[PDB]
DNA sequence: CCCACATGCCCTGTGTCTGCAAGTACAGAACTAGCCAGACAGACTGACCTATTTTTGTGAGGGGAATCGGGAAGTATCCATTGCTAAGACTCAGCAATGCTGCAACTCTCAGCAACCAGCTGAAGATCAGCAGCCGAGAGGCCCTGC
DNA sequence: GCAGGGCCTCTCGGCTGCTGATCTTCAGCTGGTTGCTGAGAGTTGCAGCATTGCTGAGTCTTAGCAATGGATACTTCCCGATTCCCCTCACAAAAATAGGTCAGTCTGTCTGGCTAGTTCTGTACTTGCAGACACAGGGCATGTGGG
């Protein structure tokens, strides 16, 4: 039902800018805000911030003041980010993704990215990677920096695939989410579980927190199976 | 059974009809899909909690008595059905 | 002793007994006085004799013998009491008030 | 030359004919159709009382028939005889729905 | 069946007394079982209310007349006091 | 607080038009209709019509339409009556009383009354004049020709002053009437008595029905004390 | 000597009274005009110091909503200079 | 007795109640309609709250009273009770 | 002089939990009360009606979840149907 | 054996013991349920922990250490969810949010 | 200003048809008559908290004079809605088959009430330091006028 | 578009007050435990009613056209609103004081809920019948396009 579109890949040259929609269908427009996301390889997700609809209200991280500049379109029911200065430090994936005002939620769904290419809290991932069978136990840790009162969710991306999400609010399934999958934990140390494996299974698993307001995602966990 | 875009039903002359019986006199062109849009809203938020009503009773027959609660908890009281 | 409603003692045709099993039944207080249901019936009997009367008459002055929804509605709208007692209702096969803007009119 | 009424004359003979009747102006079967294709999305395998599926249509029609008057009330304070989707979500605004 | 349990004789006798010669229809019959509930519970909420806000534990004819005067609009509370208050006295006199 | 004033003497040319204002203050003007009332020593008390405020809608005694037209201001809180082709059989004094919409209330209050000179149900009352002391107990009957439920009134005209209303609904007792006056009856009998009597009881008693279209007053009954 | 353009002070008013709290009408005038209004239902009437500020409270949200409508009204007939006429549209469309 | 206070609802009054509503220009008829609507909305709250003082055999018209007033118009008030 | 029995004390707890270190005035404490008591009174009375409505007797927490889905919006009714059902799982566990 | 609170069975912070009595004595029905305090008390603490969560950043974000009915004015205002909950509701001293028509504005 | 011919919607008619009004068994709820015990009423009494007062200093409101700028009335174009035709098409009203669901009407246990007890929770009431309001002097923002 | 001279805030800072977070004590409401019973679950089996299909007669939608009217732009004017200054007048804050009200505790009664019995009123079903819907036609207000 709730689907959030986006555009295809943008080559683009040095110093012009880019503007890409996320055109949401399937739910109440104004009632949840539009957050978006960064992904690159160098360091991983990122969050750049969100707009509300409702009163399109908006707020940037520290250091993509600027850079980005969010607008809403209501009756469209469409949200742009634009991106002004493009330096080569630039090219990644933009994910916009949907979080309801409430402070327990999270990002529950997500686009499927925009490839554009250029011609605080630290949460600290334990395990970066590991290796196990088709009817194991494994255990991810996402030991925070400071005390965040379970503030704390888990996604999981396949690869070229956009995030979904597993645990909100450190212990809450989400919606679909089989029972295998349980986190655990509050505070500063956090942890998600996988009960038994699957081929399915090997993907990369991320922790981010939205307890202050700079949104800190996780090193990540590249899973192995067999 | 699956339904399909319905809404569309709602015909250009039923919709002049209804602004007829309000007393309007000349309609414009756009205001067929707001007309639209505001039924769609009024009959999901009528059928939710008339919905939420057959359900809690524990039932799969939606019934014209839950509709007129659903209708009375928003402040719309029908009489003529219970 | 022979039995007496009390619908006949007070001299009303709504039902005193009736009215005081649902006050009753309707968890509104602990306890029911005596003449609760004596006043709750002659004021509803009241009010549903007087909406009937000024339907009756609409319906003779639409040349009718029976009462319908549309007489209901024209005595209730055409009251100012009893449309704001019934502001937020909606009465079925009612219809609306004749009523047309004066700036929609032919000017000539 | 064929009989012609200046435009406006239908428009009032048609107010006075639906301000007078009770019927209701939407088709039933459309009506229904729309309704159970709403409730799918709510719970799968529903059924419909034809008194729960009437009572929706009153309601509706004359939600509709109030809101019109409202938008007629918007335009005619706009110096106008045109009703335009400004006038409805004006209407809707004041009312509280938006 | 299970005794429906409608107003539709009391509100036909009522009918017979002010328009002798009027009848009425099904859908007008239900509109006014409809009318009657809803004038009912409206009144005996408010009677609650007033009760819960007092500290009382009995609902009497005083917080039925102030409810009346609460609800009714204008000359209605006037003339549904005085019936109320007639048909009170006529049946405490037995 | 209810008060109606009127204008004053207004002598007419025949053949002319005349209008007469009724401001209303002291209440919601639009909840409650002004009916006209015509009296002549000729005839007595005779009904216009109404006019109802909140909607504009009228009503006019069968031998009045064309003569009366009424029309409502609801800026100043005003009522018109306009008089057309004024014939010399229109000499009287036009009286503007408040009646509610409700079918058991009547003529509450009356205007002041306008002195106009140009240069069905028989209600019959039995007694035409009465004598009596200063404390005696008096009865007056006002018998329909009509079966009329309840729907009769009691009024007290002074002379050279506007009637004042003692009983509405043929028992009940007008706003401000003490408890020695008494109605009774219902049908086509009905009764006026005053139990004890005083020196300002001396004025002449009307009745009023109030249960079919054209209203139709008693023929009166002067009372005369001591 | 120097003249602020009509518009700007009212732009001014307009964000310093959205941004405080305080009642807008003088206390005395209201309680005087509360207890005006109460002697037409019960003589010697009686008030608590804290009834005539809910019913100031109350009485002053109702009309800053009330203004929003009839400034919503007069913009909706092209104008900036709120009405009569934009008043009673806002309350026939309120429904009162 | 008190006679005629609504003229103590002063035009600077009305007018930054106008302000906080957001309104730019103001007409010079506004204030006595303003006046006229404030008044309705007094008589009609204070119809129920004396209503429900009278009820309660009291002769003191209090907060709870008002907020009960309030609430069955549709016009709930948090802070008096 | 007779335990007006406000709710602070809880709601300052929930104050001392959620922000540690911020306080509260006391026109925010009794704007809270009533919006304490405001919600109560909705969620009871919509529990009462739906009991009366499914011709029911006790009040339970299938009552209380519905009349909590009926009456608050979009992810409210959610994290408030989640929260009270973890409660009353815990309280059953004892 | 020892006393023990339902709030404490439930882990809750808001009393199950009063909402139960209140439920009683308030003429709801004839009967209450054991969870259903529990259920309602949850609700209601969730409800007054959301609220004073945006009240309390509202109140940090105007760099003050109490929360006050304007800073709740504000969090309830600023949100879809709480203002369609709280529409019909007035909060003494909580003031308006600042908004101006943009045709009022100068070019 | 006064005529059309052409159409609309209103009135009048008998033939028919469905829906209202009336008669019966029949069972369930209401009335009667005790009896019981509690919620509320009548007459105390202390004692807050409301109201009518006097005084003071100052903040707001009111009445004015002038000028800008917005709203109202008038014009002239154009674009967008109504009115109409005939062609497709989807709705309706009637029939009849099936599987589904919403009950009714009996069992029984398990949950809730009730009513007693002690003891721990939560209220009223003192006391106090820290945050928020104040004053005042200081920075940069934007407005207004000139160029 | 660019520069310079008021005056108006957000921002500091440092005081001073009063309001919140705290500790103390008690009085009353909650929990623990027992034992009871009445409500709601669980499972049968019935009759109803929602579904789905099929037909095919008719009314209602749609599309395309052409041509009137109304809406929206523009301009000009003039009217009614803002700003500002001054001055005066009402508000607010204060300390007070009295008489009126409210509330609290006891006590005695009358009125309500609870019970077990009996009958009579109300419902449900089934009936004939006539208010009112049909279609079919005269006869009148006003219609739009002449003259």
């Amino acid at each position: 039902e709730v689907q959030l579109q986006q555009s295809g890949p943008e080559l683009v040259e040095p110093g012009t800018s880019v503007k890409m929609p996320c055109k949401a269908s399937g739910y109440t427009f104004t009632s949840y805000t539009i957050q978006w996301v960064k992904q690159t390889p160098r360091q991983g997700l990122e969050w750049i911030g969100y707009i509300y609809p409702y009163n399109a209200g908006t707020k940037y991280n520290e250091k993509f003041k600027g850079k980005a500049t969010l607008t809403s379109d209501k009756s469209s029911s469409t949200v742009y980010m634009e991106l002004s200065s493009l330096t080569s430090e630039d090219s990644a994936v933009y994910y916009c993704a949907r979080k309801s005002s409430r402070l327990r939620s999270t990002l529950d769904y997500w686009g499927q990215g925009t490839s554009v290419t250029v011609s605080d809290i630290k949460m600290t991932q334990s395990p970066s990677s590991m290796h196990a069978s088709l009817g194991e136990r494994v255990t991810i840790t996402c030991k925070a920096s400071q005390d965040i009162r379970s503030y704390l969710s888990w996604y999981q991306q396949k690869p070229w695939k956009s995030p979904k999400t597993l645990i909100y609010y450190a212990t809450s399934l989400a919606d679909g989410v089989p029972s295998r999958f349980s986190g655990s934990g509050s505070g500063q140390d956090f942890s998600l579980t996988i009960n038994n494996l699957e081929s399915d299974d090997t993907a990369t698993y991320y922790c981010l927190q939205h307890g202050e307001s700079p949104y800190t995602f996780g090193s990540g966990t590249k899973l192995e199976i067999k | 059974k699956v339904l399909r875009d319905n809404i569309q039903g709602i015909t250009k002359p039923a919709i002049r009809r209804l602004a007829r019986r309000g007393g309007v006199k000349r309609i414009s062109g756009l205001i067929y899909e707001e007309t639209r849009g505001v039924l769609k809203v009024f009959l999901e938020n009528v059928i939710r909690d008339a919905v939420t009503y057959t359900e809690h009773a524990k039932r799969k027959t939606v019934t014209a008595m839950d509709v007129v609660y659903a209708l009375k908890r928003q402040g719309r009281t029908l009489y003529g059905f219970g | 002793a022979k039995a007496k409603s009390r619908s006949s003692r007070a001299g009303l045709q709504f039902p005193v007994g009736r009215v005081h099993r649902l006050l009753r039944k309707g968890n509104y207080a602990e306890r029911v006085g005596a003449g609760a249901p004596v006043y709750m019936a002659a004021v509803l009997e009241y009010l549903t004799a007087e909406i009937l009367e000024l339907a009756g008459n609409a319906a003779r002055d639409n040349k009718k013998t029976r009462i319908i929804p549309r007489h209901l509605q024209l005595a209730i709208r055409n009251d100012e009491e009893l449309n704001k007692l019934l502001g937020k209702v909606t009465i079925a096969q009612g219809g609306v008030l004749p009523n047309i803007q004066a700036v929609l009119l032919p000017k000539k | 030359k064929p009989h012609r009424y200046r435009p406006g004359t239908v428009a009032l003979r048609e107010i006075r004919r639906y301000q007078k009747s009770t019927e209701l102006l939407i088709r039933k079967l459309p009506f229904q159709r729309l309704v159970r294709e709403i409730a799918q999305d709510f719970k799968t395998d529903l059924r419909f009382q034809s008194s729960a599926v009437m009572a929706l249509q009153e309601a509706c029609e004359a939600y509709l028939v109030g809101l019109f008057e409202d938008t007629n009330l918007c335009a005619i304070h706009a110096k106008r005889v045109t009703i335009m989707p400004k006038d409805i979500q004006l209407a809707r605004r004041i009312r509280g729905e938006r | 069946r299970s005794r429906k349990e409608s107003y539709s004789i009391y509100v036909y006798k009522v009918l017979k007394q002010v328009h002798p010669d009027t009848g009425i229809s099904s859908k007008a019959m239900g509109i006014m079982n409809s009318f009657v509930n809803d004038i009912f519970e409206r009144i005996a909420g408010e009677a609650s209310r007033l009760a819960h806000y007092n500290k009382r534990s009995t609902i009497t004819s005083r917080e039925i007349q102030t409810a009346v005067r609460l609800l009714l609009p204008g000359e209605l509370a006037k003339h549904a006091v005085s019936e109320g208050t007639k048909a009170v006295t006529k049946y405490t006199s037995s």
